[PDB]
RNA sequence: CAAGCUUGAGUCUCGUAGAGGGGGGUAGAAUUCCAGGUGUAGCGGUGAAAUGCGUAGAGAUCUGGAGGAAUACCGGUGGCGAAGGCGGCCCCCUGGACGAAGACUGACGCUCAGGUGCGAAAGCGUGGGGAGCAAACAGGAUUAGAUACCCUGGUAGUCCACGCCGUAAACGAUGUCGACUUGGAGGUUGUGCCCUUGAGGCGUGGCUUCCGGAGCUAACGCGUUAAGUCGACCGCCUGGGGA
């Protein structure tokens, strides 16, 4: 597809955003590729990292299962 | 992946969402990699042999476009 | 790294115009700066090798700048070893 | 000096002290010199997985331009504290005082 | 820091010396000071209780304090000192009022720190409050066995205590050794390490070095007599039975615990 | 490092006349115009010229004579590493006589002949075939 | 030898990308153990079985706790680094690299025997730790024989700190630096301009990937990052064994 992010000018993510951030994740937990979000190599390792953020404080869960 | 099923749903088109959730989440896939070691070195040299071979199709799809009526 | 402050106190310091900003004065200058700043920082982390070959090119530009300075005109190159408390 | 980014979940039980932790800090803050940014409460987000046998707690947020020794002072204080359940600490490249999307 | 020495003779050749250079120079305090009477491994009735023991050269005792009492008061610390009574060093310190203590140094300590005790002190090494306070997971050292009763545990030159539980009034304790014990929650403890972690890298060199400590050559009971030691005799080299003590023990394997009374506080056997 | 002048020009020329150009600008040198002077009297070239007043740079146009270059080797003789100095006895001919073998002396650089029609040795510089 | 210049080299100013290096913390999956609650005749493994684990409760599940390693997806002929090599996240110090527009010293530049430093893994010494894996070793299996490939255990070691060696197919089998030489299709990173209504359009630097012209080569093949033509320097080669 097209880069959202370039689309739309935005320059940094940020782990708070959830609601327009867990349209990149699987539902079990994992981070959809590149070749599959059409996204460009200077955001996607810009979202890996605020997923991450987002997995380290509860704000989205690391998979599915977790207990 | 939590699967459940909902009444007025057959147990067959359950059973077919649950192995389509297994298949995109890759998790039977993963265990043929996982079950042994892979030295760094040949793990790099299956990805090089990969990515060879993943390029090599699309140079020879965009290639075989000039001649070779059929 | 010496800050943007350092910089230009060492840079209005040691240039006779305050605007030099590079010449065989100020530029040994600012590598014995970074090269004293940077002693305590290697003689806590006396095993960051990967950051002490940057010392040692700004070490190999600082001798190669001082015989240069020598070799062209020796005043200055007193002058700033004594100011700078150069060991040669 | 630096800008960072502190945030916290807390115990949901003891979570009425939680006023008064962060006016101690904002007052360490203060007395620390430091130009105190933007600072929320997100209430209690119940928890994408439990920690320590909980399934929610309290978010607190807030951007602190404070010297990295009082920085490294709260981080000591959330580490030795009981109440807080969860710190999160990060450097940010300038001051940002726009809200948050939690808070929208 | 070790250091060793050039093999000028023989007994030189082989001895390293651990120095320290933050130890004081000069006399101990006279105040804190006691006699330590020597008794050579005797007993009031004139038995050898206890052999490989006699001769060395002559101590004194250092009055160290274990229990920290002094709740609410700060103090400094004025230096180091070597106590020829244990193998790691005393840390001079000087409270508010006046009173001077000798306390065990922490491996994290010198000349001009500042501690306290009670139960509103920091979490930083050389202070004490009680382990309830004391947060799990902390390694500690200086423990008590019982509420007031001084310190016991993890007094050595290179020791600590690792916390683990506070279930309840208990709390358990891993020790040196690979145990843990439950301990009353109510109990004291020193934060961190002791100051002399390297005492073991020493090494002698010569007999004279043992014989300055006090510890008589030990003599084989294969190359005694039989009626010295059971396994003496023989036309050489020999041995025909396991090895015991001089007293018929078996040394190798055979646990001699028999205290049961104590056995409630013992979460784990050492391994 | 730039450490040869000559070679750089003769190295440029030599790739202008291999891919066919037209004209090769360089950083010219006095050593470099008393050279293409030296090629325009000998008709190895086709023209030079100094354009340039702070920076001088020289924009020497190629010659081509049916197709084929009219420059067949050019070959750098005394490198620096290497001098070369021959007497006027021993003056080097090349290609016996269809090629120069420019050689430097006190009369300035004019050419292999007239260097032995004067009577004065000197360095070599260029073997031009 | 002297006096000048910036086009070589270097500095400052604003920005950018990165698993670059060192030190300390924290989250999670999973494996292995410890104890307890359900739980009954099998479990594990292989081409086939067996050594091995089980009614002394094995395998399965749940609960609570202990310990070590690295961080599933991101993840790519993606990125960095002189080389070796680096991958959760955060904090502190710090090296290196690239870009618009500038200002500044003025050949201060390249190579370099002898020397210095770094340098995969394995190995050695001391002090720790050790979950999993796994030389040596034992047992089982195959084979005429198997001191091995198949299996169950299993120590050193692989994990940490401080020390020693400078060994690899340490490879791009291609030494370091400067200039020139048709083109096409990309990846990554920055900047300039035009109406940016959509990663619309035209340019412009650094790194990197695949074809491919001239040319070169014994040929495979290199081919603007050349193995095309030259310049400066170092190291190495002179039949195969012996070695
Ligand atoms: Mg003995
Ligand atoms: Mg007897
Ligand atoms: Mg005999
Ligand atoms: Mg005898
Ligand atoms: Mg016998
Ligand atoms: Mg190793
Ligand atoms: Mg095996
Ligand atoms: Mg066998
Ligand atoms: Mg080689
Ligand atoms: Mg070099
Ligand atoms: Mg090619």
């Amino acid at each position: 597809k097209f880069c959202r992010f370039t689309a739309e000018g935005v320059q940094e993510i940020d782990y708070k955003d959830i609601a327009t951030l867990k349209n990149y994740i699987t539902e079990s937990g994992k981070i959809v590729p590149s070749r599959i979000t059409g996204t460009r190599a200077k955001y996607q390792r810009q979202l890996a990292r605020a997923i991450k953020r987002a997995r380290y404080l509860s704000l989205l869960p690391y998979t599915d299962r977790h207990q | 992946p939590v699967i459940k099923v909902r009444e007025n749903e057959p147990f067959d088109v359950a059973l077919r969402r649950f192995k389509r959730s297994c298949e995109k989440a890759g998790v039977l896939a993963e265990v043929r990699r996982r079950e042994f070691y892979e030295k760094p070195t040949t793990e790099r040299k299956r990805a090089k042999a990969s990515a060879v071979k993943r390029h090599a199709k699309k140079l020879a799809r965009e290639n075989a476009r000039r001649t070779r009526l059929y | 790294s010496l800050s943007t402050e350092a910089t230009a106190k060492i840079v209005s310091e040691f240039g006779r115009d305050a605007n030099d900003t590079g010449s065989t004065e100020v530029q040994v200058a600012l590598l014995t700066a970074q090269i004293n700043h940077l002693q305590g920082h290697f003689a806590e982390h006396k095993k960051d090798h990967h950051s002490r070959r940057g010392l040692l090119r700004m070490v190999s530009q600082r001798r190669k700048l001082l015989d240069y300075l020598k070799r062209k005109d020796v005043a200055r190159y007193t002058q700033l070893i004594e100011r700078l408390g150069l060991r040669r | 000096m630096r800008h960072y980014e502190i945030v916290f979940m807390v115990h949901p039980d003891q979570s009425e002290q939680v006023p008064g932790m962060i006016e101690r800090y904002t007052a360490a803050i203060t007395g620390a010199e430091g130009k105190i940014h933007r600072l929320e409460d997100w209430g209690r987000r119940q928890l994408a997985y439990p920690i320590n046998k909980l399934h929610k707690a309290h978010y607190v947020l807030m951007n602190v331009e404070a010297p990295q020794e009082v920085i490294d002072e709260l981080e000591t204080t959330f580490r030795f504290n009981d109440a807080v359940i969860r710190s999160m600490v990060m450097r940010t490249k300038h001051a940002v005082t726009e809200a948050s999307p939690m808070v929208k | 820091a070790v250091v060793k020495c050039k093999p000028t003779s023989p007994g030189r050749r082989h001895v390293v010396k651990v120095v320290n250079p933050e130890l004081h120079k000069g006399k101990p305090f006279a105040p804190l000071l006691e006699k330590n009477s020597k008794s050579g491994g005797r007993n009031n009735n004139g038995r050898i209780t206890t052999r490989h023991i006699g001769g060395g050269h002559k101590q004194a005792y250092r009055i160290v304090d274990f229990k920290r009492n002094k709740d609410g008061i700060p103090a400094v610390v004025e230096r180091l000192e070597y106590d020829p009574n244990r193998s790691a060093n005393i840390a001079l310190v000087l409270y508010k009022d006046g009173e001077r203590r000798y306390i065990l140094a922490p491996k994290g300590l010198k000349a001009g720190d500042q501690i306290q005790s009670g139960v509103d002190a920091a979490i930083k090494p050389g202070n004490t409050l009680p382990m309830r306070n004391i947060p799990v997971g902390s390694t500690v050292h200086n423990v008590e066995m019982k509420p007031g009763k001084g310190g016991q545990l993890a007094r050595s030159a290179g020791t600590y205590v690792q916390i683990v539980a506070r279930d309840g009034a208990y709390v358990t304790l891993r020790l040196r050794s690979g145990e843990m014990r439950k301990v009353e929650a109510d109990c004291r403890a020193t934060l961190g390490e002791v100051g002399n972690a390297e005492h073991m890298l020493r090494v002698l060199g010569k007999a004279g070095a043992a014989r300055w400590r006090g510890v008589r050559p030990t003599v084989r009971g294969t190359a005694m007599n039989p009626v010295d030691h059971p396994h003496g005799g023989g036309e050489g080299r020999n041995f025909g039975k396991h090895p015991v003590t001089p007293w018929g023990v078996q040394t190798k394997g055979k646990k001699t615990r028999s205290n049961k009374r104590t056995d409630k506080f013992i979460v784990r056997r050492r391994s | 490092s730039m450490q040869d002048p000559i070679a750089d020009m003769l190295t440029r020329i030599r790739n202008g006349q291999a891919a066919n150009k037209a004209a090769v600008t360089m950083p010219s040198s006095k050593l470099k115009v008393a050279i293409a002077n030296v090629l325009k009297e000998e008709g190895f070239i086709e023209d030079f010229k100094v354009e340039g007043d702070t920076k001088p740079e020289l924009e020497l146009t190629l010659k081509y004579f049916q197709g084929k270059a009219v420059v067949e080797s050019i070959q750098r003789v005394s490198r620096p590493g290497l001098r070369i100095y021959k007497r006027k006895d021993e003056l080097p001919k090349v290609m016996a006589g269809l090629g120069i073998a420019v050689v430097s002396t006190s009369k300035g650089v004019m050419t292999d002949r007239a260097a032995r029609q004067a009577g004065l040795g000197g360095e070599i510089i260029c073997y031009v075939a």
